């Protein structure tokens, strides 16, 4: 979870993603609120189909004391799945998202008991 | 989490089959995946434990339905109007990673827990 990796599927060709990567990364930064304490990093880009591309990201957050660390994957996924944020993501061409952290049974039970 | 399927068989075109899988352990996502001879595993149905949303590829829409009886810890795949192109080994699989969208619900790559599979053959 500490590695903070979120996989995103885009309904865009790989060449289009790479061709405008600066813009894509900044738009993701804007979705996060645009503060200078958050930085979006691209871990990888992979074609999945003619017009489907997976983009793996993480977000580095800086503390008031200058320390930096990655936003945990579960925390970042939780933000992106919020209805308002998901809609903004869909406007960028995102059609899905996944975190790598395998949740514990108690975490899963909590999510089922409180799906919202 | 452990999975064991049942319900496969030899089916005539237009016929029905109902698969079952008994599940032990908690999961975020569970689905059915099929693999025809020499081909890749493809997702045919998935469900979210969090909100009960379901996902299907167009090729089985209206014909396949995934459901659960949580009392029995069992998930089902009801398959109607079967066609020879549906012939395959069918697997139940589960995973504990969060996701949204059909791609990650239906991609076999994104499930870590696999059943043993049950054969489904559709022929006249």
């Amino acid at each position: 979870d500490e590695d903070g990796l979120i996989s995103l599927i885009f309904n865009k060709k790989e060449s289009d993603i790479r061709g405008q990567q600066q813009q894509l990364v900044e738009s993701l930064h804007k979705v996060l609120g645009g503060h200078q304490t958050l930085t979006v990093n691209v871990e990888g880009v992979k074609t999945k189909a003619d017009n489907q591309t997976e983009v793996i990201i993480y977000v580095v957050e800086r503390s008031p004391n200058g320390t930096s660390r990655r936003v945990g994957a579960s925390a970042l996924f939780s933000y992106f799945e919020q209805a308002h944020i998901k809609a903004n993501m869909q406007s960028l061409g995102v059609t899905g998202a996944m975190a790598q952290t395998e949740l514990s049974p108690v975490q899963i039970k909590q999510l089922i008991q409180n799906p919202l | 989490v452990q999975l064991q399927e049942s319900g496969g068989g030899l089916v005539q075109p237009g016929g029905s089959l109902r698969l079952s899988c008994v599940v032990s352990g908690d999961y975020y996502a569970i689905g059915w995946f099929r693999q025809a001879p020499g081909k890749e595993r493809e997702g045919v149905a998935a469900i979210s434990s969090r909100d009960g949303s379901t996902y299907y590829p167009d090729a089985v829409k209206g014909r396949f339905t995934i459901s659960r009886d949580n009392a029995k810890n069992t998930v089902y795949l009801q398959m109607n109007s079967l066609k020879p192109e549906d012939t395959a080994v069918y697997y139940c699989a589960a995973d504990r990673r969060q996701r949204w969208g059909p791609y990650y619900y239906l991609s076999a790559l994104e499930y870590v827990y696999w059943g043993q599979g049950t054969q489904v053959t559709v022929s006249s």
